[PDB]
């Protein structure tokens, strides 16, 4: 999906490779630390599964970068199979659902704090993680099987109606992240007594803007904009790899913002 | 009056003691061990990490077989660990969570612990019901339990924050002997290798040597400015080291009755929580509030190494009877085995 | 510490029976449990094992598929649901408690056993070469057992267990892990060996030491006993 | 009863004065002799080879 | 997989021990732990009367889905700096002060009045290094007796710098401001102040309202925000 134009695409592929390797490094550190070394609370399950989604998405972007680079420089057309695209979209949808889950969990911890401290079930993070991963995987294999990425059978008329379903699910996840991050900010700026309000305000709208302008644009340009804009080449060779640069920036920024900034402030 | 005449008699006896012990100081230990070749850089790496505690570990004690160790933390649990395999052998839930001390019996059948409830509870490990039981509880201190140390299965020395050490008979539950003479809270305790003497350091910057049979104070050791938090006997039984809040370790000799060496550094400003010696006595390992341990060359007062693995204050350490490993426990809820 | 096995009796071949052992007087949930049977004058044969917390279950391959071992930890009761009962299942079935940590004593208490009368080359073979030693009291007697495999492990333990079955009684553990004396056992008994060759020295024999002596390995499941060595007055 | 406590302190300083002390040179030489006489049995001084080391 | 049968069963025992340790730490983590401080005769005992109805005294009460543990450490006559770090990480510190001890001089020595002693103890635990961020619920106790005693014995006995009314509310607000002025850093910790007598039955509701903010802050710390 990167050889439609070729010469115009080249500098975002170097950005995709550099950002994706440093995000693979950051997600590998988060996966190693929270998997074995550090002690996990109930929020660390969400941070771990988000770093797993980012690891799958960024290694598949490294693979689709190296296919373009092997075709461009040394001219080998590597035919890595087109069901890799389905697991890439499964990683992308599970990452954005983990961001909305984290924002909803922070809103629930401030709005119902005695329930969240005492009555919240301890396996709720693992349950909600495997359901959101299972539903993202289900939507991904269903879309890739109806659009022909899974073993080359597929009809369009259902492929666009499931691409619209994934687009509606993505704007639903954006409105869940905004509603939870707004209710948490209303309760924090109206009814607090001991909190650091500036850092909390900046961190909450920082996650909201990083979601909206880095995670979401690939999903809008992949599941919705290609059917409604009805132009296939002249905009698409520009708006596709800049969207992949934005998505790799999202999956690189997510281990820092949700693990390293929150935990490793002990170092400096 | 007459009590001022008695205090002038006490001051005359004190400067007589000081002149009779400065008559013994002919050469310092830094003059005798000048041409002793140095230890080198001790580079001990962490070999195990024991991860089960969820709060601050306040104490730890190695078993005599140099494999089992108990550790007490303030989540109300004391875990016996297999240090070779990192297994948990037992986890004993405590009746009061505010533990400050823990002890392992040299037979391995008992563990003791205590703290802010002023009771050294004693736990039977070798039960034919298969679970650990509280065998005895020893009330009688009016301050917090700060150290417990077993001599036999039936005797335990407990030091406390009511300025008092006590020797207990376990099967009756009563204090056989009371050791009085400190004027501050007794913070640490270390039995002799013959278990006929023990030293106890308190918060009055003093360390006293007690005879367990007679019940009396034999010698009194000064030199620190602040509270002695840690005390540990030399393996010969003829000296001991004290660690205190003035960022200074000091070695005191028993037959010379004074201080031989002082282990200080100008970077070191935090208090010392734990001291122990190695098997030869050549290394003095000391745990600190700057989150790491220092290995001191005990003969030359040179810093021979840093054990730098903890993210909070090293509250407790112990060297095995094998001489093989150091365990260091800490407030970051981890034990690390070093070698 | 007490274990009372219940069930058993006249069972038709092909039929079924559930054995039940109620446990009283010990912390039952921390002990792993075994069933060990004994055919009407044969030796001991290990049947099944359930872990503490029920998370690990083993069977002998003689009874695999037909027998199910299960524990109920609140009621303090161990079950052996036996289906497809053959005439080889005619035995006396013992419950054995066994706890495993560093320095524990497995197989240390055996139940009294209930009588059920119905009417594997990779296993380590423990060979007790002598079957009967006639002995007068006061003498020093050694009993030798031989193992097909080296029971010495890389951790340093050699997993060999010695049991004594007095006449009309349950077996009781004499020695665990080839040398360690069990609780409540006199220092007449002593154990030694390298890998594959083992000795149980009864020094200064009394009349209470009369019975069949069994070696047992605990290196690998299935657990296998010796044939037994009878001692007579 | 402050004269009873001071009399107890006076007899304790009397029992701590009547003691025989060796020189510091002799006690330092005995401590140095114990350390040099036991330097081979100390696995933290000498790094122990990894076959006989139980901690990997 | 180079373990024995008994080594594998010891690993299973250690994992079951780890499971029980994790579950007991989860059960202990949802409990509100409260230090109970204050000098003598400060009405700590009537507060322990109000909530539920040698060594450290533990008091348990449950109030509206929240299990509380209150630790009274007044029994231990020891140097406090050797064990005050044990209560680092306590949820709040309940500090009882008798308002009627403004004129009552201390029976230890008659140069120190009792209100200045409690002010010294509040300045000691307020500017502790282990309680830099810990919220303090300051109870100013026995306000009815203070109402009777401020009629004729003014606050210039205790605070000679004070110039104000000889009634209840001006003197009581001055005492509360004098206690709340004792933090060297007024940004990190929150001090809550409540007036108490023996007839009040909402002090546990004040304590629950004050520890809901600490629970919100710890929930935000659990959710990664700090
Ligand atoms: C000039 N020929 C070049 C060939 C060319 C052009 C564009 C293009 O990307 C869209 C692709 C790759 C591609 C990308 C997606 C991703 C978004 N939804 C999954 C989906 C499909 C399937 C698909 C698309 C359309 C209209 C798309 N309009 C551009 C119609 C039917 C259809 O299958 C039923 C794709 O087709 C392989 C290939
Ligand atoms: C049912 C299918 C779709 C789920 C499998 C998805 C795969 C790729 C993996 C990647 C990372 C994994 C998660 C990693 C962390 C944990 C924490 C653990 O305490 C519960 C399981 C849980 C939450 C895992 C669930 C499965 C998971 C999300």
């Amino acid at each position: 999906l990167l050889l439609l134009c070729g010469k115009e695409t080249l500098i975002p592929v170097f950005l995709i490779l550099f950002i994706a390797l440093v995000g693979l490094v950051g997600n590998g550190f988060v996966l190693w630390l929270l998997g074995f070394r550090m002690r996990r609370n109930a929020f660390s399950v969400y941070v771990l599964s988000l770093a797993g989604a980012d690891f799958l998405f960024l290694c598949f972007q490294i693979i689709n970068c190296l296919v373009y680079l092997s075709n461009f420089f040394c001219s080998i057309s590597i035919n890595f199979p087109s069901f890799f695209t389905t697991v890439m979209t499964c990683a992308y949808l599970a990452g954005l659902s983990m961001l909305s889950t984290v924002s909803t969990e922070r809103c629930l911890s401030v709005l119902w704090p005695i329930w969240y401290r005492c009555r919240r079930p301890r396996h709720l993070s693992a349950v909600v993680c495997v359901l959101l991963w299972a539903l993202s995987l289900l939507l991904s294999i269903l879309e890739g099987k109806f659009c022909g990425f899974l073993f080359s059978d597929g009809d369009s008329g259902w492929c666009q109606t499931f691409d619209f379903i994934t687009a509606a699910w993505l704007i639903f996840l954006f409105m869940v992240l905004c509603g939870s991050s707004l209710a948490l900010l209303v309760r924090i700026l109206c009814g607090s007594r001991g909190l650091p309000l500036t850092r909390l305000y900046l961190t909450i709208l920082l996650t909201v803007l990083v979601f909206l302008l880095c995670g979401l644009p690939f999903g809008i340009q992949w599941f919705l904009i290609l059917w409604i804009w009805k132009d296939s080449d002249v905009l698409f060779c520009h708006i596709h790899p800049v969207s992949v640069v934005l998505s790799s920036l999202n999956s690189s920024a997510n281990p820092i913002i949700y693990f390293f900034v929150g935990s490793f402030r002990k170092q400096w | 009056s007459e009590l001022d005449q008695l205090r002038q008699e006490a001051e005359q006896l004190k400067n007589q003691i000081r002149d009779a012990r400065k008559a013994c100081a002919d050469a310092t230990l830094s003059q005798i061990t000048n041409n002793i070749d140095p230890v080198g850089r001790i580079q001990m790496r962490t070999r195990r990490t024991l991860r089960g505690h969820l709060a601050k570990i306040y104490a730890m004690h190695w078993g005599t077989d140099s494999r089992l160790l108990v550790s007490a933390s303030q989540d109300g649990k004391l875990i016996i660990w297999d240090s070779y395999t990192t297994n948990k052998v037992h986890a004993i839930p405590l009746r009061s969570s505010w533990v400050m001390t823990c002890a392992y019996a040299p037979s391995g059948n008992y563990v003791a612990c205590g703290g802010l409830d002023n009771i050294c509870s004693i736990y039977n490990l070798k039960t034919r019901e298969g679970n650990v039981r509280v065998s005895r509880e020893l009330a009688g201190h009016t301050g917090y339990l700060s150290c417990c140390r077993f001599l036999d299965d039936n005797q335990i020395v407990t030091s406390s924050g009511d300025t008092t050490c006590a020797l207990w008979d376990i099967e009756t539950g009563q204090q056989t002997t009371t050791f009085t003479g400190h004027t501050g809270d007794v913070m640490s305790l270390s039995l002799a290798p013959d278990t006929r003497l023990f030293v106890s350091g308190a918060c009055d910057a003093s360390a006293k040597l007690w005879d367990v049979r007679e019940g009396m104070c034999r010698q009194t050791f000064t030199g620190h400015e602040s509270d002695i938090n840690a005390i540990c006997f030399f393996p010969n039984g003829n000296a001991f080291a004290t660690g205190s809040d003035d960022a200074t370790c000091r070695l005191f000799d028993l037959r010379a009755d004074q201080e031989l060496m002082t282990y200080s550094h100008d970077n070191i400003i935090c208090g010392i929580t734990s001291v122990s010696f190695s098997k030869s006595g050549r290394l003095l390992l000391a745990g600190y509030d700057d989150f790491n341990c220092n290995v001191w060359d005990a003969l030359k007062a040179d810093r021979a190494g840093v054990l730098a693995g903890h993210d909070n204050r090293v509250s407790c350490l112990g060297v095995t009877d094998d001489g093989m490993a150091v365990a260091t426990g800490s407030w970051d809820s981890f034990l690390k085995i070093w070698n | 510490v007490q274990l009372v096995e219940s069930g058993g009796g006249l069972v038709q071949p092909g039929g079924s029976r559930k054995l039940s052992c109620s446990a009283s007087g010990f912390a039952f949930s921390s002990f792993g449990m075994h069933w060990v049977r004994q055919a009407p004058e044969k030796g001991l044969e290990w049947v099944a094992y359930i872990s503490s917390g029920s998370g690990t279950i083993y069977y002998a391959d003689t009874v695999k598929g037909r027998f199910t071992i299960s524990r109920d930890d609140p009621k303090n009761t161990l079950f052996l649901q036996m289906t497809s009962l053959r005439s080889e299942d005619t035995a006396m079935y013992y419950c054995v408690r066994s706890i495993y940590y560093y320095g524990s004593s497995p197989f240390d208490f055996w139940g009294q056993g209930t009588t059920l009368t119905v009417s594997g080359s990779a296993d380590i073979v423990m060979t007790q070469a002598t079957s009967s030693v006639p002995v007068t009291p006061g003498e020093s007697v050694s009993i030798s057992c031989r193992s097909s495999k080296s029971l010495l492990h890389s951790n340093g333990n050699t997993y060999l267990y010695w049991f004594l079955q007095r006449p009309g009684q349950s077996p009781q553990l004499l020695i665990y892990r080839m040398s360690n004396l069990a609780s409540g056992v006199p220092d007449r008994f002593s154990g030694s060996g390298s890998g594959t060759a083992f000795t149980l020295t009864i020094s200064r024999l009394e009349a209470e030491d009369v019975g069949v002596y069994y070696c047992m390995q605990h290196l690998e499941y299935p657990l296998t006993f010796g044939a037994g060595t009878k001692l007579e007055l | 009863a402050s004269i009873a406590q001071a009399r107890k302190l006076v007899e304790q300083l009397k029992m701590e004065a009547n003691i025989d002390r060796i020189k510091v040179s002799k006690a330092a030489a005995d401590l140095m002799a114990y350390c040099e006489a036991h330097a081979k049995e100390d696995p933290l001084l000498t790094p122990v080879p990894a076959s006989e080391n139980p901690f990997r | 997989c180079t373990l024995s049968a008994e080594d594998k069963a010891a690993v299973e025992r250690s994992k079951m021990i780890d499971r029980n340790l994790r579950e007991d730490g989860e059960k202990a983590a949802r409990e509100v732990k409260l230090l109970l401080l204050g000098a003598g005769e400060s009405g700590k005992s009537t507060i322990v009367k109000q909530m539920k109805i040698t060594g450290i005294v533990e008091t348990h009460f449950t109030f509206k889905d929240l299990h509380f543990k209150m630790f009274d450490v007044g029994g231990q006559r020891s140097e406090r700096k050797k064990w005050i770090h044990c209560f680092e990480g306590v949820t709040a510190i309940i500090f009882c002060v008798a308002l009627s001890d403004y004129d009552l001089v201390l029976a230890e020595d008659e140069e120190m009045n009792r209100m200045h002693e409690s002010m010294k103890l509040f300045d000691s635990i307020c500017n502790n290094k282990w309680f830099t961020d810990t919220s303090i619920i300051l109870f100013l106790n026995k306000k009815d007796l203070f109402e009777e005693k401020i009629k004729k014995s003014p606050l210039t006995i205790c605070y000679p710098e004070y110039a104000g009314s000889n009634t209840y509310e001006e003197a009581a607000a001055y005492i509360q401001c004098q206690f709340e002025d004792l933090n060297k850093r007024k940004d990190t910790k929150e001090i809550y102040t409540h007036f108490t007598c023996a007839t009040d039955t909402k002090n546990v509701q004040f304590v629950f309202d004050a520890v809901t903010d600490v629970i919100i802050k710890n929930n935000l710390k659990d959710c990664g925000l700090f």
